């Protein structure tokens, strides 16, 4: 439903066959799928299927997987976060999210 | 919109009102910025979070003034400050930060081993 | 033994290449 | 809310009473029911009560199931998958997807 | 401990043979 | 979200605070929610709160819970069914659905 | 250790009484 | 995806970085996203990217986090409540809802 | 050993302050 | 519709071919219905899944004929069938069902037990 | 609306019905209020759920008739009731309830016990 | 669409470039294709994963050429190419593939092996 560059899917922590959710930042859709494979360096971001209702070429996505773990474990976690620009070009990853001010 | 690290080469109002909450200490103008002595600052969903001087003498330069707000340490946002400052100054070979104001040298030591600096007598170096 | 849903990662804005209804899916 | 010949459910690995998602490739809704055994043979995908808003006779859709495990595992696990075409005619079982390429 | 959801299986195009908002359900 | 009559939430296993989601056989739409208690006997089931713009007075309901076990122990799982007509009159209750026959 | 999700149990056909945005919810 | 007061997360037991459900009382809207922290004291609920095509300035909504556990610890279970009023003023916290009666 | 998904905390009634398509997210 | 217990007066097309799926050894008509002689069966989803004989003489009553389709067996149509049958014939005081038939008495003993029913030679009795 | 704790000048019909839920004991008019004589209840989706009659005579203040519905028992309802009692009472700095009428003497000290109210003979104090 | 085994008998620019990507050893034309020399390959998602060359000779059968894109092995992409060869010509008898090329032989026989073929000195047959 989803196919992603392994780079990407590396990149966010993301495995083939995970279940994914997309969020459309350019027509507002927020959709469930799971994550396949895509050619290493190929930027190839291709949403397939029925899944293809949800998204046209060029729209800006943000694509998100969820874990479940105690309570305990999860006062420290860190996610694993990538950003990119332009074509698919990654720009940055990290460990947090900044604290958002007034 | 994301972390970024930008030069500042004009305020805004709100850059006014970030940087007062970043270095209270400072009062600006008294904050000149020219071609040697910039401002970096980390911006955030429109705020400022983080700021460093940088004063630049061609293949030497040196960093005062780091501060990231308490709100939001330990998220990566000094590193991020302070990578994109040296790469966006190639020409630098060497670097130095005095330790001048800094609040807790143990963890500013801890910061700058992590991004490569050396400690030495009065401050960090990566030459 | 309370188990909380946690963000794993995110891929933040990339874009849409291909997107075709008969792909598999 | 929807019943399926028990012998596509054995080849999906889907349980009776099972959470299942359906998305529907003809007309874009997805929706999540739960599964329910049709007479083995019979061919049967029946999308019932409240669900059969979301479906109409004649419409194609996919129908998956999802599973938490530890992420070890995860990172070998393989997925039953069952291709259709026609009626109702099973084609193909799989354990795999392949990668999308360039 | 972290525990990840998975595709444990699917169906592909197969077709709604009946659908009817009084049955069962 | 949704407060049930305590009976009803016995019938079918639900408790308060678990998780719900809720299925309108009247208008097509599915949302999920949380379970609060109704007073014994009332027989209400009362929509509040933002899942009001979901459901009116009237609207025919189906209300479901899900949970998690391990694979062993979901192929012999048997759900908790209650079967209402009229004014909430509970005609019904079960462990088992019938199979669906051509 | 694959853990599963299944429909626990189920109210069919019962009838809204009451539906009001401002209780509590 | 949505930045949230510390004074506010704290109140109710969410985590930074947890998945939440919001349930938007002015528009009808029902969404996932997961949290980031703003400010203590600046009584942000800030609604960011893809999210904001789900909420404007001034919407009131309802904010939940889901937990897992089994079934004998969820029997007793007491999820914390926050209540605000006017510009997001915490008026009051519990541990319980009370019953809706006839 | 059956799971249950409950009701963990809620804040009820807060009013959303700002709403930025171009904040992170 | 949900599973539901019916007294059949008539018969549709459908009826009748339901009825022989679960009866093949009958080939009705031959199936005679009267105000004594009745046809319950168990409907779901617009077909039927099992179907059951009851012959009234007042304070006493027999069954016979009651298959459930294999399909769908142990999820309770049996017993709701039984269960309706009894609620629905409140005037008869002593039930009794003969062994003939039957293609696995331990499994039908078990049943009939479960239904509150007394195992006897040749048959099962509630009374 | 969520649980609200209000002071009852005038009663509708409804908070009629609530109240002989309450207090079936009572019939009112009985009921008389005014300014030192006055009924705080506790209100939830559009229904009275618990009550408390308040006598104020100017620093000493007293309880009687503290109800919650059986049906909503330990779920915060009479807590929020007292406290919100007391916080808009703030004159009063000696408060008495009597055991008058009170079912189990032994869970309402725990109840008083909880919201800082010491067991004195024939009632419980906060002074 | 979903993984499929196809014969090839024209080939578009695209099925060029990937047949290059399968098979840079060949330049193709150089690729003649009658009724007794096939190119079978797997398509997905509009693009060739695979391909195999096969020579029929009546009831004889030869392989060669085998190749999945290292990308996508260990997905059931060969053993699903070569099942639908052997379905898709059912008057052959025996087969044979020798060891020609391979890259790594220990990897072909576990497949050929997972496959009902039998190693032989110089390839694997399935007679
Ligand atoms: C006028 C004037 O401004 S004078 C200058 C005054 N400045 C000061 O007094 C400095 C005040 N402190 C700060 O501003 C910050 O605490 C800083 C700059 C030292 C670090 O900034 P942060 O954004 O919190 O650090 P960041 O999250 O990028 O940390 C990166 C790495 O540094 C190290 N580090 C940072 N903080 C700590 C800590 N408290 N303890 C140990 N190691 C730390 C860690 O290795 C960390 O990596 P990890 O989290 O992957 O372990
Ligand atoms: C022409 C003619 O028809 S002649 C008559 C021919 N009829 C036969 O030969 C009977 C064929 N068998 C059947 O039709 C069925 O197997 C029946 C009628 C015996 C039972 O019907 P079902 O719908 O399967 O039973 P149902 O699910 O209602 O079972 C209720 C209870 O009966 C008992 N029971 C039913 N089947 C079994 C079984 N196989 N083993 C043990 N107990 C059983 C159990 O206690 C069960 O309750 P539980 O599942 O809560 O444990
Ligand atoms: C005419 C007339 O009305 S005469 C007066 C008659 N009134 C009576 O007979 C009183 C009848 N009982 C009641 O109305 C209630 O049971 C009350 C008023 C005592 C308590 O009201 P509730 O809403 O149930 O109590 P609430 O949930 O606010 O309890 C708060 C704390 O009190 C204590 N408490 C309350 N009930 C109990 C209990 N049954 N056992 C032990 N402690 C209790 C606990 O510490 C509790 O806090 P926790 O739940 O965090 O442990
Ligand atoms: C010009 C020319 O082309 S000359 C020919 C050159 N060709 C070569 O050198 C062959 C190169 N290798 C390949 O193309 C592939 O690795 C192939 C054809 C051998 C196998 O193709 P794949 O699609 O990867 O295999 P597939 O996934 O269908 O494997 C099926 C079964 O084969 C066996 N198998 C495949 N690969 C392996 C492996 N690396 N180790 C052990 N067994 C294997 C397994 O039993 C497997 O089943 P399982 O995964 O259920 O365990
Ligand atoms: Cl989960
Ligand atoms: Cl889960
Ligand atoms: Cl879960
Ligand atoms: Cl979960
Ligand atoms: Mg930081
Ligand atoms: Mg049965
Ligand atoms: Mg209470
Ligand atoms: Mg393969």
């Amino acid at each position: 439903s989803c196919a992603i560059d392994q780079d990407f899917l590396d990149a966010a922590g993301i495995l083939e066959n995970e279940a994914i959710d997309i969020w459309n930042v350019t027509n507002g859709k927020r959709f469930s799928v799971y994550a396949i494979a895509a050619e290493r360096g190929s930027r190839i971001i291709s949403v397939n299927g029925a899944a293809a209702h949800c998204a046209s070429v060029g729209d800006i996505v943000i694509i998100a997987s969820f874990v479940t773990m105690p309570d305990e474990e999860a006062r420290t976690w860190r996610p694993n976060v990538a950003y990119f620009e332009g074509d698919n070009e990654m720009k940055r990853t990290a460990k947090a999210i900044p604290v958002q001010v007034a | 919109m994301k972390l970024t690290i930008i030069r500042l080469e004009k305020f805004s109002d709100q850059d006014r009102i970030d940087l007062q909450k970043i270095w209270p200490e400072y009062s600006p103008s008294s904050l000149q910025v020219d071609d040697n002595h910039r401002i970096y600052a980390a911006r955030f969903n429109e705020r400022l979070l983080a700021a460093v001087r940088v004063t630049l003498s061609g293949t030497e330069g040196a960093l005062d003034s780091l501060r990231v707000r308490e709100v939001t340490r330990r998220r990566g946002v000094g590193q991020y400050l302070l990578e994109e400052v040296l790469r966006n100054n190639p020409g630098v070979s060497c670097w130095w930060m005095a330790d001048a104001g800094v609040e807790d040298r143990g963890v500013m030591t801890a910061f700058m081993q992590a991004l490569g600096f050396t400690a030495q007598q009065g401050g960090w170096e990566k030459c | 033994s309370m188990i909380r849903t946690m963000l794993q990662g995110k891929l933040h804005r990339v874009k849409v290449t291909h997107a075709d209804l008969h792909y598999e899916g």
